[PDB]
RNA sequence: AAGGAACUUUGCAAUCUCACCCCGUAACUUCGGAAGAAGGGGUCCCCACGCUUCGCGUGGGGCGCAGUGAAUAGGCCCAG
RNA sequence: AUUCCUUGUCGGGUAAGUUCCGACCUGCACGAAAGGCGUAACGAUCUGGGCGCUGUCUCAACGAGGGACUCGGUGAAAUU
RNA sequence: GAUGUCGGCUCGUCGCAUCCUGGGGCUGAAGAAGGUCCCAAGGGUUGGGCUGUUCGCCCAUUAAAGCGGCACGCGAGCUGGGUUCAGAACGUCGUGAGACAGUUCGGUCUCUAUCCGCUACGGGCGCAGGAGAAUUGAGGGGAGUUGCUCCUAGUACGAGAGGACCGGAGUGAACGGACCGCUGGUCUCCCUGCUGUCGUACCAACGGCACAUGCAGGGUAGCUAUGUCCGGAACGGAUAACCGCUGAAAGCAUCUAAGCGGGAAGCCAGCCCCAAGAUGAGUUCUCCCACUGUUUAUCAGGUAAGACUCCCGGAAGACCACCGGGUUAAGAGGCCAGGCGUGCACGCAUAGCAAUGUGUUCAGCGGACUGGUGCUCAUCAGUCGAGGUCUUGACCA
């Protein structure tokens, strides 16, 4: 029992399997109305509009 | 694999507990915010609940009675929203996707009449 | 479904009360005595399947003794049988009929109802001394 | 995965109902009599399977129910497709006052 | 030679004479012709009919295109059958006769990922004489030092099903041709509503 | 499901048993015991009657698959 | 709990018994307060057999819950 | 400054000195059943009793119950019965402490895989434009087992008893794949019954708790094997042992020395599955087309065809991927109808001293099933995506 790794894993390894941890932008719409920015299919976070005008304020 | 409903990692008593604390929530005040996953599983048990009061008649009080413990809410979704809904083949409600929470990073959401 | 191991009562006056199941065999019955294995394996018996058995309990006074060995038939499975049609039988109690190694029954009658099946098999002389053949 | 519309059940009802019949409105715990008839080789024999019926189940061409009779000392169930060619026909002898639908419990008596 | 496209509906009992057969259900609806592929077109000799019907507002430039030139209007579903004809198109009269053995090719519902039992039919473990969290796992691996690897193709747990699958001699138990239904006795792989391609035996037997 | 120790080093593990009342109970023995040996029955609701009450006996009636109706709750034996 | 030869030999039980029981005596290498041979009863002792019951097994299924997986938060270790 | 050691379990795979099964020479081969030898490693090689066993003996079968290798394969895979720690006892040895490869009872087997290797699944780029689809199969994997009965035929053979090759038919066992219609299992809140208690003011009716379903009885869809369907081949091409044709050296003879044919469960092909990262990157059908940018800005921008993001789902699934729908809309939920499960609701009435019975009531209730329906959410929108290098040759105006 108990493994451990062999060997240090070189810092160009650690870093090629890093190459996946890219986050990923909001792809972000500006609200037809009060003009700020929000996510496709949810509530503008700055007025609170949806179509007419859900959340306060 | 046709299997329908959440675990919610949960218990089947829990699993019940919720649903009829969130419902009676709901029809106490028109609105509420909720996980948007809470929400997807509370919009047809409620629709339905509410179906059971369009009956009127005093089974379908007894019925509803079972599932909603506080009798000010039963009274109102017998007396005051069934009757109104009256005329709507269901759809009685309607899910808002707010966004995330700081938290916990969860998408919350609304849920209403 | 039998498998060695598995007790079953007695249909005949042969004189064993119960024998258990000891190998299963998938031997017929063909032109000179019956036939000899279908194959090595084979892991269960139903109901016109030769088995092989031995006595465990017997009639004090009677052909067969606690201890014999001896092939037997299989005439009621727990087991539920499909016939062709989507009929199905199925008895409470598992049972056989003692046989010799020529089918032919070593009681004098068979007790209880059989299995169509075993005149399938043409056990004629089991499927005739049957109070009934369901 | 072929995405067609189709209503499956009236397809498949099609079919399945040249190959169903309805028999008398016997129920779980009514005592019935089923006169079958049974191929003996080139011959045709008639033999009749009378006891207590334990459930219904299914529908369509598929449904069936479990007459349980005792014979010659020994339980013994069976299991008919309405539809069977090889059952003729169905009769209740009496009715039985049951308050389950399925009396697997009778199988100790 | 001979095949066909449709879609798996269910399985049903019905009779043929006395005995109560198990019936799986096929709509092998009309195929169109859409592509005919000769030596001199394409190396090869088949034909590529289409199966489920799908709007104009669903169709792709490309696929239109294609459609268009041989006038056939637009299926959601195309496949190739090597070494085929007639004229027209494609229906399953004719195409099959009742009694023919025919093999029945489709797409195993899908099981997901799952272990050694489940997937190869492995023994498992003793479920109870001091095993010690070793009741499903697949036991060893390999040798020793020689040859100190893994066999290529050793069976371990994987995804098991959604897979392509034919089963061999089926038998034309009906034919309710104009509701473009075949009777087939027996099995066919894949989820009602799936999608499976008919064929004449590949066998002589 | 069917089978029931075919498992295995070994029934390891897990099940069966399970409270109270009545019936009943072996070899053997230091006559204390072994012994809860073994085994069988009963158990809930209503009503009337009797009795020493919280209760129980007796009779008849009632309902369910099932009445220590859920929880606590001995598997037994033979022989070294 | 002592036997090397050893699965001693016969009987028992078992379909089949290197184990267990009884008998035998050829005790490699029992034996009388380092006690000898018995002994009812007692044992989370050890050994064999039975009844019952069972997923221990043929042969594994379906289900549940807690992890494992995915996202946001904090973020080790032996080893090299 | 550690290469864990017997046996079992689990998992395989190799050799052939072949246990079976296939082909063949010889036979002290009549037939049938054998013996031995040669070719043959495709597949197959059972369950139990005793022992820690390996082995071996026994029970009962079988076509057969093959022998070995893989650190006497496999403990970062499990066991831990054998053996070799400490305890204790017997026998024996030793004056003793202690001892024995004698026996006996007891006795801790280490949550995290870094790399190679392996099974699965994505992301990247590549394949001389950007796209949607349909495909050839270089190459690779799986599969490859057998009995029994019947006909031939009571024929060949045989004094007889008996009893065939060959060819044809039929039915199983094990194993494999798929499937869920059937027969069953399960189905954690779909339906009902039940008990103690706490609650909803009380009655009535209901909810919680008694498992992480309080118990029980059923139980759809899914998912399952013990359930069902199908499979191993047929034909062909090269061969092994072996059988021959023609035929010299060697006037005869010889299967060979030139040549030629017949010949196996094996080889290659045919079956099923993967397969162009087959960088040697293949073929076909189709769609978009020839845009913009003071080389102070010689590589980019806005775009087309087309996708992705996001939403709602899915018989797809760890994630990713895959399929569907996304208002020109039936995608899912709801709602309606139906199906199916449970089995006769609540309330009221009646009978009854009551428990409870009966009627209203084939009722009531409702997870996954089948359809319909614009009641709900799939709003709005963003992101990305061509302009096609050169060389030679052929045809063309
Ligand atoms: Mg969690
Ligand atoms: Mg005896
Ligand atoms: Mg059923
Ligand atoms: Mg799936
Ligand atoms: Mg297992
Ligand atoms: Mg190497
Ligand atoms: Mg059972
Ligand atoms: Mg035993
Ligand atoms: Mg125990
Ligand atoms: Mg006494
Ligand atoms: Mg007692
Ligand atoms: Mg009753
Ligand atoms: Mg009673
Ligand atoms: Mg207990
Ligand atoms: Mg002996
Ligand atoms: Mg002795
Ligand atoms: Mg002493
Ligand atoms: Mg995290
Ligand atoms: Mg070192
Ligand atoms: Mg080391
Ligand atoms: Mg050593
Ligand atoms: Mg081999
Ligand atoms: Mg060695
Ligand atoms: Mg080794
Ligand atoms: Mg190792
Ligand atoms: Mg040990
Ligand atoms: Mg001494
Ligand atoms: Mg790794
Ligand atoms: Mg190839
Ligand atoms: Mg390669
Ligand atoms: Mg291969
Ligand atoms: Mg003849
Ligand atoms: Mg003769
Ligand atoms: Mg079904
Ligand atoms: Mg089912
Ligand atoms: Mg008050
Ligand atoms: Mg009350
Ligand atoms: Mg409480
Ligand atoms: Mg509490
Ligand atoms: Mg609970
Ligand atoms: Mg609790
Ligand atoms: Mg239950
Ligand atoms: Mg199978
Ligand atoms: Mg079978
Ligand atoms: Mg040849
Ligand atoms: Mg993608
Ligand atoms: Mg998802
Ligand atoms: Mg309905
Ligand atoms: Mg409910
Ligand atoms: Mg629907």
């Amino acid at each position: 029992k108990h493994p451990v790794p062999k060997k240090k894993t070189s810092k160009s390894k650690r870093d090629m399997r890093r190459s996946h941890h890219a986050l990923t932008a909001p792809n972000l719409t500006e609200c037809p109305q009060c003009h700020g920015k929000k996510l496709s299919h949810h509530i503008c976070p700055n007025c609170g509009y949806y179509d007419g005008r859900q959340v306060l304020a | 694999h046709g299997k329908a409903g959440r675990k919610l990692n949960r218990n089947s008593s829990a699993r019940v507990a919720l649903a009829r604390a969130q419902a009676t929530a709901l029809l106490r005040e028109g609105r509420i915010q909720t996980t948007l996953t809470k929400a997807k599983e509370l919009r047809p048990f409620v629709e339905q609940l509410i179906t059971t009061a369009k009956g009127g008649d005093l089974h379908s009080r007894r019925l509803v009675a079972q599932d909603i413990h506080d009798k000010d809410v039963v009274r109102k979704v017998m007396d005051e929203v069934a009757p109104k809904y009256a005329e709507r083949p269901g759809g009685y409600t309607r899910i808002l996707r707010v966004g995330t929470r700081r938290g916990d990073g969860v998408t919350m959401a609304l849920i209403e009449l | 479904m039998i498998m060695p191991q598995s007790r079953l009562d007695v249909a005949d006056n042969s004189g064993a009360r119960e024998i258990m199941c000891i190998r299963v065999l998938n031997s017929g019955i063909g032109g000179k005595g019956l036939t000899t294995g279908g194959g090595g394996n084979k892991r269960y018996a139903h109901v016109g399947d030769i088995i092989v058995a031995s006595v465990k309990d017997a009639a004090p006074r009677g052909a067969v003794k606690a201890g014999d060995v001896v092939k037997a038939v299989v005439v009621r499975t727990s087991h539920a049988i499909k016939r062709a049609d989507g009929s199905t039988i199925r008895f409470d109690r598992n049972a056989a009929v003692i046989i010799n190694n020529q089918g032919e029954p070593r009681g004098t009658r068979v007790f209880g109802p059989v299995a169509r099946e075993l005149r399938d098999r043409r056990f004629m002389k089991i499927v005739s001394l049957a109070p009934e053949v369901l | 995965q072929t995405h067609i519309k189709i209503n499956r059940g009236e397809l498949l009802r099609g079919i399945e109902q040249d190959h169903t019949r309805q028999l008398p409105d016997f129920r779980p715990g009514d005592t019935v009599r089923v006169d079958t008839k049974v191929r003996e080789g080139n011959r045709t024999r008639s033999q009749a399977f009378e006891g207590v019926v334990i459930a219904i189940n299914g529908s369509g061409s598929r449904k069936s129910f479990t007459v349980r009779k005792i014979s010659f000392g020994e339980g013994v169930e069976r299991v008919f497709p309405f539809a069977s060619p090889l059952v003729n026909q169905v009769t209740i002898v009496e009715r039985g006052k049951v308050r389950r639908a399925k009396l697997y419990y009778g199988k100790a008596a | 030679m001979k095949g066909i496209l449709g879609t798996k509906i269910g399985m049903t009992q019905i009779w043929k004479n006395d005995r109560a057969i198990p019936v799986t259900v096929v709509l092998a609806g009309p195929c169109p012709i859409v592509q005919r592929k000769t030596a001199q077109t394409d190396g090869y000799e088949a034909v590529q009919i289409g199966y489920a019907p799908k709007a104009e507002r669903k169709v792709n430039k490309p696929m239109q295109g294609h459609f268009a030139k041989a006038g056939v209007a637009p299926t959601r579903i195309l496949r190739e059958f090597r070494g085929f004809a007639p004229d027209g198109d494609s229906v399953n009269v004719d195409i099959f006769a009742e009694g023919e053995k025919i093999d029945a090719t489709g797409t195993s519902k899908g099981k997901g990922t799952q272990g050694v039992m489940k997937r190869w039919n492995f023994a498992g473990g003793p479920a109870s004489h001091g095993s010690k969290k070793w009741h499903r796992r697949p036991g060893s691996i390999g040798q020793r030092k020689t040859p100190g690897r893994v066999y290529k193709g050793k069976r371990m747990a994987g995804h098991m099903g959604m897979e392509r699958v034919t089963v061999q001699n089926l038998e034309v138990v009906e034919i309710r041709a104009g509701e473009n239904l075949i009777l087939v006795k027996g099995a066919i792989p894949g989820a009602n509503g799936g999608l499976v391609v008919l064929r004449s035996a590949a066998k002589a037997s």
